[PDB]
């Protein structure tokens, strides 16, 4: 006559960490056309208000 | 070793228990004032015993390594807990690593009976104290 007994305890602890980055640049001609007058638009507001307008 | 346990039994359970553990003549009372009377192990009188009426009865169980136990729980040294039914304490195959044995009391209560290789009455439960004799020293007085 043979008897027995068993017992187990498995305990796992884990940690993860993921750092994903990216950078996508799209070149379109439509952006160059809109680029043209960004700087010039600054001084249209200066000229309209601050300066004289008759020769 | 005698273990006393108080339990609450309805009328049917009370009658079964009383006839199982012979009672000659005595009156059991309940919460709602209802009572039952046994006289020469016969139910002579009952007084308005509704359902869900709890009769409180004390019960004495003799505990001994040879005598079998209805339902007990054993804890080894490592930490494993097991439960056994209808087996005497000496009957356990592995008493070498059995550290504690409680008696499950049908109320889910637990009563310690076996502690570290001995019955609970034989164990002595040493307290703690630092070892030292009497001081027997004369001290100066501040008065």
């Amino acid at each position: 006559l043979r008897n027995g007994e068993s017992d187990t305890k498995r305990n796992t602890q884990s940690q993860n960490e993921m750092n994903r980055t990216g950078l996508t640049k799209q070149y379109l001609i439509d952006n160059l056309q809109k680029l043209y007058s960004m700087r010039d638009t600054i001084f249209k507001t200066y000229d309209k208000e601050c300066f004289l307008h008759i020769w | 070793l005698i273990i006393k346990h108080q339990m609450k039994l309805h009328l049917n359970e009370l009658v079964d228990w009383a006839w199982r553990n012979g009672v000659t003549s005595e009156k059991f009372h309940s919460n709602n004032g209802s009572y039952v009377i046994f006289d020469h192990s016969a139910v002579v009188e009952t007084y308005i015993i509704n359902k869900n009426d709890l009769f409180n009865v004390t019960e004495e169980i003799e505990i001994t390594l040879d005598k079998p136990i209805d339902y007990f729980l054993e804890k080894d040294m490592y930490g494993n807990y097991r439960e056994h039914f209808g087996i005497a304490i000496n009957d356990l195959l592995f008493l070498n690593t059995t550290v504690n044995i409680w008696l499950v009391n049908d109320d889910n209560s637990h009563i310690l009976i076996y502690k570290d290789g001995k019955l609970i009455d034989e164990y002595m439960y040493h307290q703690f104290e630092y070892e030292a004799n009497q001081n027997k020293h004369i001290y100066p007085n501040n008065k």
